[PDB]
């Protein structure tokens, strides 16, 4: 039977996911540095991909791709996608973003930040970094004197001050889509998404307060008055959301959003695929990935993050890691019928 | 791209291309580490026959 | 015309000289008699193969070649084989027992007793040197010969040849064909004691060829002699601009100077293709453009790492065979679009171009095809940092118990010389990272 | 590169003749020391084992010792009888009377002045002496005693050469005398400070193969015996044919010694035989590494692997050993040492052993071995804590402070064994 590694305990989806790996009976783990594994769940920082397909006669695979990480940083996802002729920098679907250190950006962030002054324009952005940072405010001045009081690299970018509003309510939210990347690159998006929302209603003229303008759910069960009115969690899932979208705005979540969202996938991931590809390689990736959307008043939707050690809803945990046994692990580790993702690519 | 210093002949053909532009131990001390090495040798040799001894 | 010296030392060292003269041979047109027809010069002469063969009065080719191994059974072989006629006795070094395995054993038990007599062998083909260049000394990394013996040699050269040039052929221990388990041992203290005496060093793990002769070449149990030919059409690639007419890499020095920016980094990571079996009836002969491509593709490398995640020094292109500029250049902004070539910011991204008109030979009735155009790629990549670190784990991994120590004290070595090699690895590998690397 | 052979006792000459018997009709050598082989394969490595004489006869380079003439009588008529060199027998008169202490001090210490005269003679003729193996008993009193003094002696004269046994342990299951624990953990005191491998040959373990494997209901010695000669034709199969991975006693020392005092190994065969339908190469390797092919008598998932040496004999493809090697070890990582990687080597040989046309030989060095070791220490001191027996020894000159010291020695083995069991 096929071997294991575990070296990330403190992961709630693959501790799933290795719990699954027992009840099929033709799994057995390892220790942290047993080095005849099949499989490895790698640690989250400074793995030793190096080290991994060396071992004769062991088809050896990693749950992280070597490289994905400069689309999983908000520094480097920045630069990858003003750099890269496949995202061509003026791609609509990503807000405008420069990053500033502590080369630099400031000269030209600042040049823009003039641009929409002259206009008369919503001049409103926000400082986000690598805990959080933020801050939103309507002038730069204010922007800059905490990001150089902050230790790390902190990146500036438009605040979508104008976004689509859940009623009754009249608040904002982020969609979460967890995408897996198999061994042969497959792009598969689970079709199940979350979306993270806010329990207060929005407001234009208070940015000194984030709870209506921060979706996360760490700050909702934090600094929210009136948690959980709507939705269990601040968790509304797709069923009722396409539901909402066709009550309200005559639309599919499907037509309005996901088609826009496939689209942002695909095109992030198809761009670095030379870089991170692991098709002719001593050893083999698959990841999963956690996509952070916006969606505005218009119904058009932004890419706001790549998360690539996510988590999953406390609901969809059981459905996903066992796509990722199936998809991911099984596929290259057979043992001895419709699909929960969407293969796109 | 840019070839620069090519150089030819009958048997073959070299050149340059150029796509970007950028942005001792002595002999005393060799023969004294060996023969340190072969006394700690010798040392060991004899305290075994010196235990063999006893 | 400045000669070439190359010293063959152990089981691996002598198998692969083997391998390589007699290709070197087979290209130079030289009999295993020593004769060349071709040769018009009788007796001597300024040529450009007249850097590894010399001439007596007779007309025989001689190498300029000395081995070395603490053991005659794999040398005896030479004195016995095909080319018994091309060497002359002195050149061929024999020893009572061997290192072992064990570095120790061959650097100072037996190192000691025999560096004198090696020493003056490699003086008696100097002396017949208008002007020696240097020497390019083949050993494994693993044996107690080719580790433990060659650091003292290299150690001497650069007291005997003061800043002449030294290139190194090593080979990585591999387990799917190794015999000790001792090998990162050697391999870690033999790297710590060349470090400073090797201008540059082409590694080559066993574990690349073996699995590059079982996908390209279908051989189900690769042998030495599968391994040893086809390493030696990667030095004969490597070093055929020392032996042929041309301008790149005609002299040792510019090998330091064209690959090794930095001294410490000076192992070069070595890519060829095409490698095709003779056994294949049918075959379709591949374009500059795609064997220009396949020397960015892993499986192709002499050892296995990922250069997409580590950042390029130099790039040396040597082709051989129908070849020309045009096509190179038009491969090569092809490649770029498609694969991810990230250079240092202080080095230009360039390649040096070298051609060799000759298409590359293979010894008759061996694994390898005859093709029209091969290419081996010579760069220098932060990836191949990659080898040290699987060494230096394994390394790590038995001296956190102490195991197998004390047959290395045993010979003499103090065991704080354990630390000093592996302190020197660390700093190596922190080098390398200072030149390559940048719940939700 | 030379091997000079040693044979002392009842046991060591008997057991010795037998692997003289069975590696001559491997290398072509009938019993009056002509060649009649069909290989060059054969003579390719035969000075390991062989001086020449003129005619191109092959004298085994093997010395006979006994305290009683009653064994080496019986080598000398036996069959291969007249193959060994006639004053290569060095024997006296009185024996050692299953006694350690009469092999070791009194009875042996006469006679092993006349033994290492016919060790210096055989070593001087050597091209380039490799070192030296041993085969003997450690339960009873010359192959014990006197072995143990032998391998001190030669030490002494011979300091830079590796030392290798053949080590027969006592069990009460195939016994002669109730003394068996005292000698055998005064020998085991003895090859810990003085070998550099020893192969542990449980007698329990032989008659239990014998007994449940081989169907033999009442085994006898000789059964015994063809089982050891089968192993160790085995694992010296590297040593006298073409090779590449332990072909020499000091590269096997140094691929499967990891720490001075852990040099005790356990064999292992397949198939058992006392044949029709030739094994696979996966049957080969289950049975190799099953507990019921041993010959130590300890459980290898009892302990862990610290090295682990394999040979396979016979005409097969190295491909499927390879896979089969991988699978064993891949699919039971978790008896095998983390901290030592790579830790099991393989060799292949083209000559397969006589009526079996493919065979795997087995050499371990697991910590289960501790297993043999707490054994006799446990029989040692139910005897010694009545001090029952010992007046035996006590008449020859020790102390019982010396029985106490070989104790407390071999207590400490078994401590050490169980240190690197745990990481
Ligand atoms: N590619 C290749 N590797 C070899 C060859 N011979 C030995 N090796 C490798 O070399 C390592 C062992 O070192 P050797 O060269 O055999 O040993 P040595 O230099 O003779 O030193 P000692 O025998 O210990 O005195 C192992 O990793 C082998 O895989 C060969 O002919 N070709
Ligand atoms: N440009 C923008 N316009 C509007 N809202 C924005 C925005 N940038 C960020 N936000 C809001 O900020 C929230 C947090 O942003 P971000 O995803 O960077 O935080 P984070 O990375 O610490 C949480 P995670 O653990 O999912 O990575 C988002 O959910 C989003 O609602
Ligand atoms: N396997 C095996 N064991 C033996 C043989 N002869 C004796 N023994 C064992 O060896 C011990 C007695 O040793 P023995 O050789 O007779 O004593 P010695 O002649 O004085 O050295 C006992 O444990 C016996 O079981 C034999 O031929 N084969
Ligand atoms: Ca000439
Ligand atoms: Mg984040
Ligand atoms: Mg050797
Ligand atoms: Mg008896």
């Amino acid at each position: 039977m096929y071997t294991f590694v575990v070296r990330d305990e403190n992961s709630s989806v693959y501790a799933e996911v290795s719990r699954l790996l027992l009840a099929t009976g033709q799994w057995k783990r390892l220790r942290k540095d047993n080095p005849r594994f099949n499989l490895m769940l790698g640690e989250r920082n400074r793995l030793p991909f190096g080290r991994l397909g060396h071992e004769p006669g062991l088809v050896q695979l990693v749950n992280y791709y070597r490289g994905a990480d400069k689309l999983c940083r908000k520094a480097s996802l920045v630069k990858l996608i003003k750099t890269s002729p496949e995202l061509s920098e003026s791609c609509t679907w990503f807000p405008e973003s420069y990053v500033i250190y502590p080369t630099d950006e400031r000269e030209v962030f600042l040049a823009a930040y003039n641009r929409r002054r002259e206009g008369r324009e919503g001049n409103v952005w926000i400082a986000k970094s690598s805990g959080e940072g933020i801050l939103i405010s309507s002038e730069a001045s204010e922007l800059l004197d905490f990001i150089d009081e902050q230790g790390q690299v902190h990146v500036i970018q438009k605040y979508l001050e104008k976004p689509l509003l859940l009623e009754p309510g009249h608040r904002k939210f982020d969609i979460r889509s967890w995408v897996l990347v198999d061994h042969l690159y497959n792009i598969y998006l689970y079709r199940e998404g979350v979306l993270r929302t806010s329990s207060e209603p929005y407001n234009s003229a208070n940015f000194q307060d984030k709870t209506c303008h921060l979706t996360n759910h760490c700050i909702q069960k934090e600094y929210s008055k009136n948690y959980g009115r709507y939705e269990e969690g601040n968790e509304m899932f797709f069923e009722e959301f396409n539901q909402y979208l066709m009550d309200a705005l005559n639309t599919t979540l499907e037509n309005s959003i996901l088609l826009q969202i496939k689209h942002i996938i695909r095109s992030c991931l198809m761009c670095i695929e030379p870089a991170i590809s692991t098709k002719h390689l001593h050893y083999q990736s698959f990841q999963l990935f956690g996509f952070d959307f916006m969606v505005d008043e218009e119904l058009k939707v932004w890419l706001i993050e790549v998360n690539g050690a996510p988590a999953c809803a406390q609901k969809l945990y059981a459905e996903l890691c066992q796509g990722i046994v199936d998809v991911a692990i099984s596929s290259v580790f057979p043992l001895a019928p419709t699909s929960i993702f969407i293969k796109l690519h | 791209m840019e070839v620069i210093e090519l150089n030819k002949c009958t048997s073959g053909q070299s050149f340059e291309v150029i796509l970007k532009p950028p942005s001792d131990p002595s002999l005393e001390e060799i023969q004294k580490k060996l023969e340190a090495a072969e006394e700690r040798r010798k040392y060991q040799e004899a305290e075994l026959l010196k235990h063999l001894a006893e | 015309m400045r000669e070439c010296i190359s010293i063959h030392v152990g089981q691996a060292g002598v198998q692969i000289g083997n391998a390589c003269w007699e290709l070197y041979c087979l290209e130079h047109g030289i009999q295993p008699d020593g004769q060349m027809p071709s040769d018009k010069t009788i007796g001597g002469g300024d040529d450009s193969f007249n850097t590894f063969f010399s001439e007596t009065g007779a007309g025989k080719h001689v190498p300029r070649a000395v081995f070395v191994d603490l053991e005659p059974t794999v040398i005896d072989e030479v004195r016995t084989g095909t080319y018994r006629q091309l060497f002359h006795p002195e050149q061929l070094i024999t020893g009572k027992e061997d290192a072992a395995n064990n570095y120790a054993r061959g650097h100072y038990t037996i190192g000691k007793e025999i560096i004198d007599l090696v020493l003056d062998r490699i003086r008696k083909l100097a002396d017949q040197c208008t002007g020696l260049q240097g020497f390019l000394v083949f050993h494994s990394f693993g044996g107690g010969t080719g580790s433990g013996f060659t650091s003292l040699l290299m150690e001497r050269l650069s007291v005997d040849y003061g800043k002449k040039s030294k290139l190194e052929f090593s080979i990585y221990p591999a387990p799917q064909v190794s015999t000790a388990v001792v090998e990162p041992y050697n391999s870690i203290l033999t790297t710590h004691t060349t470090l400073e005496h090797s201008d540059c060093a082409f590694m080559v793990d066993n574990e690349a060829i073996y699995d590059i002769c079982r996908r390209n070449l279908d051989i189900e149990r690769p042998t030495y002699t599968n391994l040893n030919r086809l390493i030696s059409q990667i030095v004969s690639s490597i070093t055929a601009s020392l032996r042929f007419d041309g301008a790149l890499n005609v002299d040792l020095t510019e090998f330091q100077t064209n690959l090794v920016p930095y001294p410490r980094i000076h192992f070069p990571l070595a890519t060829y293709a095409p490698v095709i079996s003779a056994e294949k009836a049918y075959h379709e002969q591949l374009s500059v453009a795609e064997i220009t491509n396949a020397c960015f593709e892993p499986a192709n490398q002499m050892v296995k790492c990922d250069p997409r995640h580590g950042k390029y020094m130099a790039c040396c292109l040597l082709y051989r065979g129908d070849v020309v500029p045009k096509d190179v250049n038009a491969a090569i902004a092809t490649i770029k679009t498609k694969r991810s070539i990230q250079f240092v910011d202080w080095c230009p991204t360039g390649f040096k171009v070298g051609i060799n008109y000759q298409p590359p030979t293979v010894v008759p009735g061996g694994d390898l095809a005859k093709v029209q155009r091969a290419v081996c790629m010579l760069s220098n990549t932060t990836a191949i940092a990659e080898a040290w670190a699987r060494l230096d784990h394994k390394f790590d991994l038995m001296y956190a118990k102490r195991a197998f120590v004390h047959w290395y004290v045993g010979e003499g070595m103090e065991e704080g010389e354990f630390s000093e090699a592996r302190e020197d690895m660390a700093a190596l590998e922190k080098d390398y990272e200072e030149v390559g690397v940048d719940e939700e | 590169r030379e091997i000079v052979h040693i044979q002392a006792g009842q046991c060591g000459n008997q057991i010795g003749a037998k692997f003289w018997e069975v590696i001559s009709d491997e290398h072509g050598i009938d019993p009056t020391g002509s060649y009649h082989g069909d290989s060059d394969l054969q003579l390719e490595r035969i000075n390991v084992y062989y001086n020449e004489a003129t005619g191109n006869k092959y004298v085994p380079r093997a010395i006979l010792v006994d305290l009683e003439p009653g064994t080496m009588d019986s080598v000398r008529s036996g069959p291969f009888g007249q193959i060994f060199r006639p004053d290569n027998f060095v024997f006296g008169q009185s024996g050692a009377g299953n006694n350690w202490a009469k092999g070791h001090y009194t009875e042996g210490a006469e006679l092993v002045d006349s033994v290492l005269d016919v060790v210096r003679k055989e070593s001087e003729s050597c091209d380039c002496l490799q070192g030296f193996q041993l085969t003997h008993s450690l339960g009873g009193g010359t192959g014990s005693g006197m072995g143990t003094l032998l391998i001190s002696k030669i030490r002494e004269e011979y300091p830079d050469r590796i030392m290798n046994t053949f080590s027969v342990m006592p069990s009460p299951k195939v016994s002669d005398t109730v003394v068996e624990p005292y000698n055998a953990t005064l020998s085991v005191h003895q090859l810990v400070e003085n070998t550099d491998e020893t192969y542990c040959i449980d007698n329990e373990a032989l008659y239990d193969i014998c007994f449940r494997t081989l169907k033999l209901t009442t085994p006898t010695y000789g059964d015994l015996n063809h089982l050891v000669s089968a192993t160790m034709s085995g694992v010296t199969t590297c040593l006298r044919f073409p090779g590449q991975l332990n072909a020499d006693l000091r590269k096997l020392a140094v691929n499967m010694v990891p720490f001075p005092r852990l040099h005790f190994f356990m064999p292992g065969f397949a198939p058992l035989t006392s044949q029709y339908r030739a094994l696979t190469v996966p049957e080969l390797t289950q049975q190799m590494f099953d507990s019921k092919n041993m010959m130590a008598a300890c459980d290898p998932r009892h302990g862990r692997y610290l090295t682990v040496a394999a040979i396979f004999r016979g005409r097969m493809s190295m491909k499927e050993v390879d896979e089969q090697m991988l699978n064993v070890q891949n699919k039971n990582s978790s008896y095998f040492v983390e901290w030592i990687p790579n830790n099991v080597k393989t060799a292949v040989c083209d000559i397969p052993p006589r009526g079996l046309k493919m065979s795997a030989t087995f050499i371990g060095n697991s910590t289960a071995i501790q297993e043999l070791f707490k054994r006799i220490s446990e029989q040692f001191t139910a005897m010694f804590r009545r001090k029952a027996f010992l007046h035996w020894y006590t008449g020859e000159g020790m102390d019982e402070m010396e029985f106490t010291e070989a104790e407390s020695n071999m207590n400490d083995l078994v401590s050490e064994y169980q240190q690197y069991q745990d990481a």
